[PDB]
């Protein structure tokens, strides 16, 4: 049941496919048109879904795959940007920079304010 | 010799003695190298021509249309560097305006400056938008490979660190290559690109909400010639609208901290005063006797601050001060 | 050392950066045929960095393509490990080993309809294909590089490989359905060949990333426009044994490509007909059959 | 039974009470939005990549401050 | 949808204004089911329906 | 749990290795091998693992 509309979907293409495969007439009258497709067989080669497209518009159904192909790989890149497990590793390794980095700001301005005292004294 | 070439390597009049001839390298580049392969169609066209011809190939014979706006993006010639998410928000906000006016960029096209940056500026949209490249024929690095009428030709990044040539950069879509006859000398493309620029902004636009097509023009730091193009900018008729960049340094930092204490132009205290011509002596290297000359020439551009626009970064691109000067420029 | 010499020696660390630094810098003295030679080398190690890095340096893939190169691909022995040896010894004796059999592009194309099956012929096995390769053993360039080598890549388990071929190239809605038929019947093959349940769960696996990659590619097709959306699914692909997406979908047995609003609309659409009174159908076309003369108040669709 | 017609100005006193409703509704759902734990991560990333560049900023500009004074001692 | 928000902020008797939408956007949505239009417009109005209730 | 993910990479390094690991004689535990010690113990996803 949890499948049955998705199994449904598929059991569609089965049906509309063998059903667009069929003359016009019943299985009933199906001599009739078994005369008529012979009919218009015979005399050209005695005497659905498939769209072909030609070579300029299959120039524009390719390249509009070309922009899917990016926004794509785009919204994934958006996706793990945005998701809370790269969130909270892009803090994290960005926090453990600050750390060190904070730690060169404190020894050098201590150093460098009592560089300031003594100078202070030459004053 | 007076041209830079090689005396051997030979075959405007003053000192150069050139003779006018048609022209014949014009065609398409294959950019091999520098991640993706980008085709962009180039023209080489003397110095001294008319504008009109340059609108009709960039209208007819280049399958362009008539864009909404020009994004100047005029800059320091020599290669600096920037904060790194300063050049995330400019490059961001660059691409935002581009795709939502549908605007041609005109970058200056040799990969050096900020040209480097729009380059990097463009890898972030990486996905129309017109980049049409204003550089010389003299300064661009293998003038051989791009010899070829209507042939593809291939082009690498191949950019030798002591070479005097500069690689164009290969994510432009176009350009157009200033041949003046001499080689390795800058000062071919700016007239040139002056008047195309006013060929187009006479150009009536199909909405015709403003005057025309209307031009907004972007510095990011640069020298004496920034402020000269400034001054070529904001008196000029139409007055088309500047937006400068500060946080980098140069004149585009010196022009922000005029801007932000002038009042009404010439209304700076004196200390001010002094403090930014010492910053202009000091700071960035000039002249003390031409330090005047510039500060009066400052003046000349401060006098029309209804125009001058500026950006101060602290998410608020710089599209908010594109489309704003946008706005102020279009009567 | 040159710089084939460098580059090999970057191959063998997979280090990429450092190939990037100092041995693809400029004004270097690269021979013509050394970026052929070392691509060759990139793939066959399982180089997925490095074969981004030669194409970004301009090794063009539409040269490097060449029916005797992707002979070495397809025999190669060093890398990881493949299963299309278990195929071509099953293919073979269906048709009618001695050890060091060069695997052929007739023999692989062999292998490709037994796997997608159905009426999928390979263009290897075109007639006109095989009088090329007994010629030959930009004619033996392939036209459009990229689905030969994702073919490759799917048919040898080398997986982060085949999803880099898949969006380099274009038909990219197709590459992803072939490649979820070809890894899920060599699923079925090796789970009744006594190949490790790792096997068979690691090419279960592919087919569904490659399965998955096209459902959210017709559904990001969807959001930009529906018109365009169907002429991608119903076009002929003729490098595909001349199929469409929904026919590739259905051999891949993908229920839920076929159940995505798109293509449901689209067979709603052949269902009517040109008849358009979708509105509590059923009822009226009953009346159709049994009155002739009501055939007229129904609705019809022009064009 | 459930027709409670109503004079106009107890109407207007129900309107009233109503709009209070729609503000507090609005507000409290800010509230909750701005303090469940997505939000706060997001806010906390961006002002986390905002202090980085303004602490490299400081970094640099004290060891420029630290030269000016190692200047001024030669200069005293 | 943003809009009907936005109009259902402002003004008074919003409480109707939610119910009459709730029942307009189910109604709406089966008899979009009834004429089978694209289904994204049937699930879409019962996402708005949900919404407003 | 330790004894079943210490079967489980055994099986990403080496299956080789692995398979004879689960079959030596333990000498020091009354002769018998880890599977032997396993069904003793009735561990269900010790032995449901693909490589036993």
């Amino acid at each position: 049941k949890s499948i049955s509309n998705q199994v449904w979907k598929f059991q569609r293409y089965q049906l509309i496919m063998t059903f667009h495969e069929r003359p016009v007439l019943p299985p009933p009258l199906i001599i009739f048109s078994h005369m008529t497709m012979i009919f218009q067989h015979l005399c050209c080669r005695w005497r659905g879904l498939k769209l072909f497209i030609t070579d300029d518009e299959l120039k524009k159904v390719h390249d509009f795959e070309e922009q899917c192909i990016e926004e794509y790989f785009r919204e994934k890149d958006d996706r793990f940007n945005s998701s809370n497990d790269e969130r909270i590793r892009v803090t994290s390794e960005r926090v453990e920079n600050m750390s060190m980095r904070l730690e060169e700001v404190n020894e050098r301005e201590h150093s460098m304010k009592a560089s300031l005292q003594t100078v202070d004294i030459r004053l | 010799c007076c041209c830079g070439r090689l005396i051997g390597q030979h075959v405007w009049s003053i000192s150069k003695h050139t003779q006018l001839s048609p022209t014949d390298a014009f065609g398409t580049i294959e950019f091999q190298g520098g991640g993706h392969s980008n085709k962009a169609m180039y023209v080489r066209v003397s110095f001294d021509t008319k504008p009109d011809l340059l609108l009709h190939l960039m209208t007819k014979e280049w399958q362009l249309e008539l864009p909404k706006l020009l994004i100047s993006v005029h800059g320091g010639l020599q290669n600096f560097e920037l904060q790194p998410k300063l050049k995330q928000v400019f490059g961001k906000g660059l691409i935002k305006a581009a795709m939502t006016t549908g605007a041609w960029i005109f970058t200056g096209g040799v990969n050096t400056g900020v040209i480097r940056h729009v380059g990097d500026a463009l890898k972030d949209h990486a996905s129309k938008i017109c980049t049409i490249g204003i550089a010389p024929w003299g300064i661009v690095e293998n003038q051989e490979d791009l010899i070829g009428r209507d042939v593809v030709r291939p082009y690498q990044t191949m950019s030798n660190p002591m070479s005097k040539l500069t690689v164009l950069n290969s994510m432009h879509s176009h350009f157009i290559l200033a041949d003046n006859g001499t080689t390795g000398k800058y000062g071919a493309e700016v007239k040139l690109r002056r008047q195309l620029e006013k060929h187009i902004s006479l150009q009536k636009i199909n909405t015709r909400i403003g005057q025309g097509v209307p031009v907004v023009a972007l510095i990011v730091e640069g020298g004496p010639n920034v402020i000269s193009i400034v001054l070529e900018y904001l008196r000029d008729t139409p007055p088309v609208p500047v937006v400068v960049c500060d946080g980098s340094g140069r004149a585009s930092d010196i022009l922000a901290f005029g801007h932000k204490y002038s009042e009404e132009g010439g209304l700076i205290n004196e200390s001010l005063r002094d403090q930014l011509l010492v910053t202009i002596q000091k700071t960035f290297t000039y002249t003390r006797t031409q330090a005047q000359h510039l500060f009066i020439i400052l003046m000349e551009c401060m006098k029309k601050k209804e125009l001058i626009t500026v950006f101060r970064m602290g998410h608020q691109d710089i599209d908010l001060a594109i489309l704003t000067a946008l706005l102020k420029g279009a009567n | 050392a040159s710089a084939p010499d460098q580059l090999s020696l970057a191959l063998a660390w997979n280090r990429v950066d450092i190939a990037r630094s100092q041995i693809f810098i400029y004004g270097q003295q690269w021979p013509v045929g050394s970026l052929e030679q070392a691509m060759l080398d990139a793939l066959v190690l399982d180089r997925v960095d490095f074969v981004k890095l030669l194409i970004e340096n301009g090794v063009s893939m539409h040269r490097f393509l060449t029916i005797s190169r992707l002979e070495e691909l397809y025999n190669t022995r060093h890398g990881p490990s493949n299963t299309l040896y278990h195929l071509v010894r099953d293919v073979k004796k269906r048709e009618y080993l001695p050890p060091d059999y060069r695997i052929s592009l007739i023999d692989i194309g062999l292998v490709i309809e037994y796997l997608m099956g159905g009426a999928y012929r390979c263009n290897y096995t075109r007639k006109r294909f095989r009088t090329l390769y007994h010629n030959l053993f930009e004619i033996n360039h392939f036209p459009f590089p990229f689905h030969e080598l994702m073919v490759w890549a799917v048919l040898m388990k080398r997986q982060k490989m085949a999803l880099f071929f898949w969006q380099h190239g274009e038909e990219a809605m197709a590459k992803a359905l072939v490649a979820c038929k070809l890894c899920k019947a060599m699923a079925h093959e090796a789970s009744e060949n006594d190949m490790v349940d790792d096997i068979s769960q690691e090419l279960n696996h592919n087919s569904r990333d490659f399965g998955q990659l096209a459902v959210e590619l017709l559904d990001q097709s969807y959001k930009q426009d529906e018109q365009l959306a169907m002429k991608l699914l119903t076009y002929e692909l003729k490098n595909w044994s001349n199929a469409t997406c929904l026919q590739l979908a259905v051999a891949a047995k993908h229920r839920d490509f076929i159940a995505h609003t798109c293509s449901q609309m689209l067979l709603t659409d052949m269902w009517m007909g040109r008849l358009r009174m979708r509105k509590n159908s059923g009822l009226k076309v009953i009346l159709g059959i049994l009155l002739p003369p009501s055939i007229l108040s129904l609705e019809f669709k022009n064009k």
